[PDB]
């Protein structure tokens, strides 16, 4: 029955920024309210007890608390190793229930992609599909364009692109894009580029390579 | 230190019972509270049920209660979840936890549970080969079901790797790459393999990355 709303869902701030992070229930929950922090890949850990009480080992830079019924995680000095998914859940009475998670990423300085590309190996000709592999790397902030050229001549059909989570060092995150044709398209054509523009980059870089060469 | 480690199916065909059994290392079953929670991809979290190992009652998420089961086995440690009549929605990593009152205060590690019809297909590996820096890769392209692993040298390189999460392609395959950058100067030295492992189909890929 009880319903959690957590706000926000997503949130950017640097090294040593204060933030909260406010969960509200649909009914009173009288204090039995948890934390967890979920980094990517792992099971979520649980942070703060009965609203207010730190798990063992935590550090005092958590903190919890309540006004009726609102309850509010906050981070005094935000750092690097605090990005993840927090959460909050009420166990007063059954069924248990969770919020929907707020996002944790980190500011940075802006940092240029390094630009790669790969041509498809042989093996991979012989398949009948082929892949063409652009890679993006170590690059901040996320948002980036990348442009498939062929023969000089923009390509918008074939592509699809993926982005790692931010790197726990440096902070950076990298993408990759892929263009994926048929063999025989393939081989009609002989420049293939990828164009990338990002706020780092003070001109445009393509890399390419020429199929059969 | 309780440690949880939960097993079962990858893949389980729709309107068939996932079955998943919890291992618990240090701790008996026979007392605290014990739970199932899922997590869709890319989504929360959602409390599936708990038994009581004091007394064995049960008591299970209003939103499963009809489809859930929980049995135990005080004899091995182990108790499991059983949720039949599954589709697609019940696809999650699974995860088993100890509570002490209503929190979670221990997780296993998590299983990823696919229910679809289609079949288990082992990867294709094919090498990414290309100034100061150079990045190889590999190209991990249709299988099926999640997950696969990626490791480089044998897990003795590390430094630089990135693993991009897969897409689903729309031949309803698994694609993805993994890439590391290294010192253009390595590259006549030392020798770069990428190691796939695709546990659903019980597959392994070595692939040598060579520049022509």
């Amino acid at each position: 029955d009880i319903q959690m709303t957590q706000s926000p869902s997503s949130l950017s701030a640097s090294v040593g920024d204060r933030v909260t992070i406010t969960c509200r229930a649909s009914q009173d929950i009288n204090n039995y309210l948890s934390w967890y922090q979920q980094k990517p890949g792992k099971a979520p850990k649980p942070l703060i007890y009965y609203a207010s009480s730190l798990e063992t080992g935590v550090p005092s830079r958590f903190s919890g608390s309540r006004s009726g019924t609102d309850y509010t995680l906050t981070i005094s000095s935000l750092q690097l190793e605090d990005f993840a998914t927090y959460y909050c859940q009420q166990y007063n009475n059954s069924p248990y229930s969770f919020g929907q998670g707020t996002k944790v990423e980190i500011k940075r300085t802006v940092a240029a992609p390094s630009v790669f590309i790969f041509p498809p190996s042989e093996d991979q000709v012989k398949s009948g599909t082929v892949s063409v592999v652009c890679l993006l790397n170590n690059f901040y902030p996320r948002e980036a364009s990348v442009k498939w050229k062929v023969d000089g001549a923009l390509k918008t059909g074939n592509s699809q692109e993926s982005v790692t989570e931010q790197d726990s060092k440096d902070n950076t995150y990298s993408l990759s894009s892929t263009l994926t044709l048929s063999s025989t398209e393939y081989q009609s054509h002989k420049v293939y580029a990828c164009e990338v523009t990002h706020q780092g980059l003070s001109s445009p870089v393509t890399k390419s390579f020429n199929r059969g060469e | 230190q309780v440690q949880l480690q939960e097993s079962g199916p990858g893949l389980v065909k729709p309107s068939e019972t996932l079955s998943l059994t919890c291992a618990v290392s240090g701790d008996s079953i026979s007392s605290n509270y014990w739970s199932w929670i899922r997590q869709p991809p890319g989504k929360g979290l959602e409390w599936i049920g708990r038994f009581s190992g004091s007394g064995g009652s049960t008591d299970f998420n209003p939103s499963l209660k009809s489809r859930v089961t929980i049995s135990t086995d005080t004899s091995k440690n182990q108790f499991s979840l059983n949720l039949r009549s599954v589709t697609a929605a019940d696809t999650a990593v699974y995860y088993c936890a100890k509570t002490y009152s209503g929190t979670f205060d221990y997780w296993g590690q998590g299983v990823l549970v696919t229910v679809s019809s289609a079949s288990t297909k082992g990867p294709s590996v094919f090498p990414l080969a290309p100034e100061s820096t150079a990045a190889l890769g590999c190209l991990v392209k249709d299988y099926f079901p999640e997950p696969v692993t990626v490791s480089w040298n044998s897990g003795s390189l590390t430094s630089g790797v990135h693993t991009f999460p897969a897409v689903l392609q729309s031949s309803g395959l698994y694609s993805l790459s993994s890439v590391v950058t290294v010192p253009s100067s390595s590259l006549g030295t030392q020798t770069y393999v990428c190691n796939v492992n695709h546990k659903p189909s019980n597959t392994k890929v070595d692939k040598r990355v060579e520049i022509k």
